[PDB]
């Protein structure tokens, strides 16, 4: 079963470009690297150190400050900083956490807008509004005011967020596993692991497009997923 | 729908980017063909 | 059979004398260059680069002028303009051009818009084509392959060779068949679809004799 | 001679501790000016219709707006 | 371990200790020494059979809830399953679930078609390897195909194998059901499962079918 | 609010020396005011949006 029948086998790393070349900062390790940074937004950061303004009173002259130096600081090192954890905003792990966050928030999203309005019928903009009028889940009032219910959701969220925020660890800071991996799928090192977090981050580029375009659509169109299917079905 | 009257306010911005650009184009001109040292 | 001395020829047996650089070791070489142009070597080398691009876009265009108006007469879809010598015209009407006559399919508005897009893109394109890019360095300017090729039809070189010659052949019935098109649009302002099917309604008497001809005097 | 250490003071310090950091040469200056020509021709459409030297169909620039 | 060798359990119980065929001797899944008739006594067709026997039920299992889930979800209208083709001809469509907007697709020829292409190359890169994989075995090639790796140990592959064919085997045995019970109910299984569970001493094949059967 | 706002003043005048307004790179007193003007901005647009 040798193959090559059907295709043709193409050697070289899958870019996004049929003819490009990788990014220095992108070497190809982290899971998708598909050598996708066109504005160079992962790429070191190099800075310049103003000194301090003289602002005396006391003296005669209080000049500018000047260059002190050129520095690049060191990316991706975690610190107990709880409001500030990152040594740098433009650093390829915190923006791989980040996309992983976004993404895997996306996921959800558009599997719930999906469900909502398959189960409820209205879209998932107008699902806001409704059940801030009315709480409610499948068509069952819940039995809590929106003013506890908004409350609530803030302080859940607070508390579920600020957990994650005290890992020091930038990888486990995109994987903690433990408890949130109980099926040790992709607790090891193997390349089932890497190709697991392949598809993860794939699913995750999807549904952060995808529901995009649910948005965009809610604003052109009007209607939400389901809708917006239906909308175009009909308007051939 | 849109106005005669917001045409000329569409046109009068693009006629001050020219005078901007035109302004900017003579004075880079000069300014590199009479540089200095 | 295509290929060689012993290749296939226009006129058949009756052939004969052929251009003496027209041999074979090219797709489609059937001997015919009864004018000379190919004479040069330099300038046949870049006829064939315009033969297999005025080809391959004959392609493109053939089965592009026919579908719309297949599917419009067929039931599939329904279209502002089927015809393909009126399809420019829908960007001048009510709801734009809509594709497949779904308002919410591109319904593109300016003429302008469109021109512009399309100046910048093929622009593009076709310098890639002429010089490398994103989709691959030169090596053929007529066959890059490569990405140009990921189903890998043409791995095998024998099979090269033999395919070469079908996109010739059926570039050059294109080409034929799309220069048809401009003139059947001309002497009958209907489509082609539709002279098709007039001509299997009644072919004695719908054809380009016993209609227009005496016309175009 | 280091300051008074508080504990909301230390919660905020990494929000006040890259004074003189900047990015080298003109940095997004450029983009910083396409966005001032927008505002620019944006405040100037807004005062074209509070001055009526343009006149929109729809907005009526009166108290009958209102209405 | 007990599904292998010579004292594997066979489809006679205690009454195939001495009816056993020759060839078949313990080393593949879902061997119960049940080979009454000469088939598969060379083993080149052994071997060929043994595959069918895998996809066939593989095939099956697949069958077996794809003729069920439509007929026990709403929104579907709780079609049978030797009724769901047809409803490419409706005026809706197939659309998915039941929701408008899914595929709504009303041309059996354009499905046909997509589905002659895409099954040709995934058979092929089936029986000559292809993307996917190639160089692997033919039956249970695994990689792509096993992406939690719960075959990894080779003791548990056997008896997940084991697990494979008896369940695609119960699989094959119920889709036969399901063909002939519509053929003579006319009805989807569910709906006969349905009836049955009613008035079993009423609905069932004897009491309602056997009569009118010859 | 206004007695709050004046108590809060009496203390922000008194303990004045706080570690949080030091440059850390050299131990002066001083204010990152690209980073400031963020913060109150975005709280600014936040307010903006709410109301
Ligand atoms: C056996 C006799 C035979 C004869 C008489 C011809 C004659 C012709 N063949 Mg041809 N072929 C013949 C056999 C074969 N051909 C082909 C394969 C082809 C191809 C692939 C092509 C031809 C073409 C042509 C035409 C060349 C240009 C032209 O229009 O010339 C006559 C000159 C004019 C019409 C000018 C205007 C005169 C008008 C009266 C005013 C021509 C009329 C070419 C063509 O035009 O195809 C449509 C062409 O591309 N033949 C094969 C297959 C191997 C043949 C036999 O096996
Ligand atoms: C194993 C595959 C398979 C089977 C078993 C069937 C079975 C059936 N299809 Mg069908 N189809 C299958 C595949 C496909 N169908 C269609 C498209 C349609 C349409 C559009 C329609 C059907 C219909 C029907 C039913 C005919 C009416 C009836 O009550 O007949 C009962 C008859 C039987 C139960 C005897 C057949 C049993 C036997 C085990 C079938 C074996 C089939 C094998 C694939 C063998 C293939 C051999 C060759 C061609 C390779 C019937 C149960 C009609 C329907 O739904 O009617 C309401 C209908 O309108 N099919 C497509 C393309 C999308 C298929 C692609 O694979
Ligand atoms: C390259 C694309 C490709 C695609 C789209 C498919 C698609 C499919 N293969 Mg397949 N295959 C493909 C390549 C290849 N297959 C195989 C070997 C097999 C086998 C042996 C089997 C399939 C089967 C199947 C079907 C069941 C899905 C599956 O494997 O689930 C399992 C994995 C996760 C659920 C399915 C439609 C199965 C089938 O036909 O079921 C009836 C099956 O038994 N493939 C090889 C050689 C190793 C391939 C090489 O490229
Ligand atoms: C980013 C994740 C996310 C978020 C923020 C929401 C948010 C919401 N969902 Mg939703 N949902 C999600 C994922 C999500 N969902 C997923 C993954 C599914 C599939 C299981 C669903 C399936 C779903 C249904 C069926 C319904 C909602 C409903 C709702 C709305 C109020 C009910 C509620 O949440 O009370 C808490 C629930 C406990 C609310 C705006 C309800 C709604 O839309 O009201 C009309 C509703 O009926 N969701
Ligand atoms: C050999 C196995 C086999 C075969 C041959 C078939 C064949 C068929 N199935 Mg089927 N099915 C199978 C196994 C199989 N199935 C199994 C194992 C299950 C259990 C999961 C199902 C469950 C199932 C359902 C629920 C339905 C079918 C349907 C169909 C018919 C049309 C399918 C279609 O529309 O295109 C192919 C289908 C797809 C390409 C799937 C598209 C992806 C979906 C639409 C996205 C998921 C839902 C989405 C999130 C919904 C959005 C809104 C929602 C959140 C409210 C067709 C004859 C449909 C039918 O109407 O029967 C006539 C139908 O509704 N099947
Ligand atoms: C020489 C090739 C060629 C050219 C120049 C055109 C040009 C045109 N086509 Mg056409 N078409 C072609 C080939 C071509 N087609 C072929 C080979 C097919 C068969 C698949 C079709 C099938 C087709 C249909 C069904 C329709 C058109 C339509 C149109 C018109 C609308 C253009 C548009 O908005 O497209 C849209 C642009 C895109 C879809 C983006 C292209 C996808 C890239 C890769 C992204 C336009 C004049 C539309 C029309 O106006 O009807 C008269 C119409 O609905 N074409
Ligand atoms: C000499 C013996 C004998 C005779 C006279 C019959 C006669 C008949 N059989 Mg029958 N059959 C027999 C042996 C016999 N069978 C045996 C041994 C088996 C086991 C394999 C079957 C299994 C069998 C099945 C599964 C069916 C019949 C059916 C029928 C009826 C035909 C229905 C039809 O096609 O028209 C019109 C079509 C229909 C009425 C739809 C069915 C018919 C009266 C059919 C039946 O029962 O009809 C109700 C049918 O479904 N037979
Ligand atoms: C909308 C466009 C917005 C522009 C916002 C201001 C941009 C320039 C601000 C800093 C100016 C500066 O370099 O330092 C201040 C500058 C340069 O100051 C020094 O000058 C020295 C002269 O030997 C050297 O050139 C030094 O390199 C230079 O730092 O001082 C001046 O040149 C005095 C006049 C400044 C007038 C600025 C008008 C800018 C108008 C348009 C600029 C457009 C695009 C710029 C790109
Ligand atoms: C061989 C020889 C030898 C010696 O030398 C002599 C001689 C004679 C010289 C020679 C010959 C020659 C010839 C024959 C030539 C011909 C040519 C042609 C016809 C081409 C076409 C060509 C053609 C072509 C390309 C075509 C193309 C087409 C197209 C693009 C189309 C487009 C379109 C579409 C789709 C649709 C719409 O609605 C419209 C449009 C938009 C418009
Ligand atoms: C062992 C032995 C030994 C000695 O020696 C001899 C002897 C005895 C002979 C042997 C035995 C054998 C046997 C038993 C066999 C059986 C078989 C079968 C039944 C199969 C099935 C088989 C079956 C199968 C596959 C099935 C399949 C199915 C399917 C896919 C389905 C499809 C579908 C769906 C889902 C749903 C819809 O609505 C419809 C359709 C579309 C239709
Ligand atoms: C003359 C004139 C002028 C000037 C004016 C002014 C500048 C005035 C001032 C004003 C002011 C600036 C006032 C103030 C007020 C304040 C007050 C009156 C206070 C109150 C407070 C209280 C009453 C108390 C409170 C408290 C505390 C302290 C603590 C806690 C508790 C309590 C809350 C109780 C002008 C320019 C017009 C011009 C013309 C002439």
């Amino acid at each position: 079963r040798s193959g090559g029948a059907g295709y043709r086998q193409y050697s070289g790393d899958a870019l996004w470009l049929p003819n490009t070349e990788r990014p220095a900062w992108l070497d190809g390790s982290l899971p998708g690297d598909r050598g996708f940074d066109p504005l160079g937004l992962s790429r070191p950061a190099e800075y310049l150190q103003i000194d301090l303004d003289e602002l005396d009173q006391n003296a005669a002259v209080n000049k500018a400050g000047g260059v002190v130096g050129a520095f690049t600081p060191v990316a991706d090192q975690v610190s107990t900083d709880s409001l500030a954890p990152y040594s740098e905003v433009f650093g390829l792990q915190r923006f791989r956490e980040c996309e992983l966050i976004h993404g895997r928030w996306a996921m959800l999203a558009c599997l719930g807008a999906l469900v909502q309005e398959g189960v409820t019928g209205d879209s998932w903009v107008a699902a806001q509004t409704l059940v801030y009028n009315q709480p409610q889940y499948a068509g069952i009032d819940l039995p809590f005011d929106i003013y506890t219910l908004a409350v609530l959701n803030s302080v859940l969220m607070g508390g579920v967020e600020l957990f994650r925020n005290s890992e020091l660890d930038p990888e486990r800071r995109c994987y903690p596993g433990g408890a949130f991996d109980p099926l040790n799928l992709a607790s090891d090192d193997s390349e089932r692991t890497q190709k697991l977090r392949e598809a993860e981050i794939k699913h995750a580029r999807l549904a952060m497009v995808s529901f995009l375009g649910y948005t965009v659509q809610a604003w052109y169109t009007g209607e939400g997923a389901l809708g917006s299917l239906n909308k175009f079905a009909n308007g051939f | 729908a849109a106005t005669p009257s917001l045409n000329n306010l569409i046109g009068s911005v693009v006629a001050g980017g020219l005078v901007l650009a035109a302004i900017a184009g003579a004075i880079t001109a000069v300014s590199n063909f009479d540089s200095i040292r | 059979e295509f290929y060689g001395p012993d290749r296939v020829k226009f006129l058949g047996p009756f052939s004969g004398n052929t251009p003496s650089y027209l041999k074979g070791e090219y797709p489609g070489d059937y001997g015919w260059d009864t004018a000379g142009l190919s004479a040069d070597p330099e300038t046949f080398a870049r006829y064939r680069e315009l033969e297999v691009i005025h080809a391959r876009w004959a392609m493109l265009g053939a089965l592009g002028c026919v579908t719309p108006e297949l599917l419009q007469r067929n039931g599939a879809a329904n279209f502002g303009e089927a015809v393909w010598f009126k399809a420019g015209a829908q960007i001048f009407q009510e709801g734009g051009l809509d594709y497949l006559g779904n308002p919410n399919l591109v319904h593109a508005q300016s003429i302008v818009a469109i021109l512009l897009t399309q100046v910048v893109l093929m622009g593009l394109i076709e310098g890639y084509r002429v010089n490398g890019g994103p989709a691959g360095e030169v090596v053929d300017p007529i066959y890059p392959g490569e990405a140009f090729d990921p189903l890998g039809l043409a791995d095998d070189p024998d099979t090269l060779a033999e395919l070469k010659v079908k996109e010739i052949k059926n570039g050059r019935l294109a080409m034929v068949s799309m220069f048809g098109f401009f003139i059947q649009a001309i002497v009958t302002g209907k489509g082609p679809v539709q002279n098709l099917s007039d001509h299997l309604a009644s072919p004695s008497t719908d054809n380009f004799y016993s209609l227009y001809a005496k016309t175009l005097a | 001679d280091t300051g008074i250490s508080t504990p909301l003071g230390t919660l905020l310090k990494p929000l006040n501790s890259e004074y003189g950091k900047v990015a080298p040469g003109w940095g997004t200056t450029v983009l910083m000016g396409i966005f001032m020509a927008l505002f620019a021709v944006f405040l100037v459409i807004i005062l074209e219709i509070y001055n009526s030297s343009v006149l929109l169909d729809d907005v009526t620039m009166s108290w009958e707006s209102l209405a | 371990s007990q599904w292998y060798g010579p004292d594997r359990p066979k489809f006679l119980g205690p009454y195939s200790t001495n009816f056993v065929p020759s060839y078949l001797t313990g080393e593949f899944p879902g061997d119960y020494g049940w080979d009454t008739s000469g088939l598969s006594a060379d083993p080149a067709t052994f071997a060929r059979y043994r595959e069918i026997e895998v996809i066939h039920a593989r095939w099956a299992m697949l069958g077996a809830l794809g003729c069920v889930v439509p007929e026990l979800l709403d929104g579907t209208n709780h079609i049978a399953w030797f009724k769901a083709g047809a409803e490419i001809f409706g005026d809706d469509g197939i659309q998915y679930l039941g929701i408008p907007g899914l595929i709504n697709a009303k041309s059996i020829v354009a499905t046909l078609i997509v589905q002659v292409v895409l099954m040709s190359y995934v058979e092929g890169y089936r029986v000559n390897g292809g993307p996917a994989g190639t160089g692997l075995d033919a039956v249970y090639p695994g990689g792509n195909f096993d992406p939690l790796g719960l075959a990894d140990d080779p003791d548990t592959l056997a008896e997940l194998k084991v697990k494979e064919i008896k369940n695609g085997r119960l699989a094959m045995l119920s889709m036969f059901g399901f063909f002939i019970q519509a053929i003579v109910t006319g009805e989807g299984p569910i709906k006969n499962l349905n009836d049955h569970l009613a008035d079993a001493s009423a609905n069932n094949f004897y009491a309602l079918y056997a009569k009118n059967l010859a | 609010l206004s007695g709050l706002l004046f108590a809060a003043s009496i203390w922000h005048w008194v303990y004045w020396d706080l570690e949080l307004f030091r440059d850390p790179r050299t131990s002066n007193p001083a204010l990152d005011l690209p980073k400031i003007f963020g913060i109150h901005l975005f709280l600014s647009g936040l307010l903006c949006f709410g109301f």
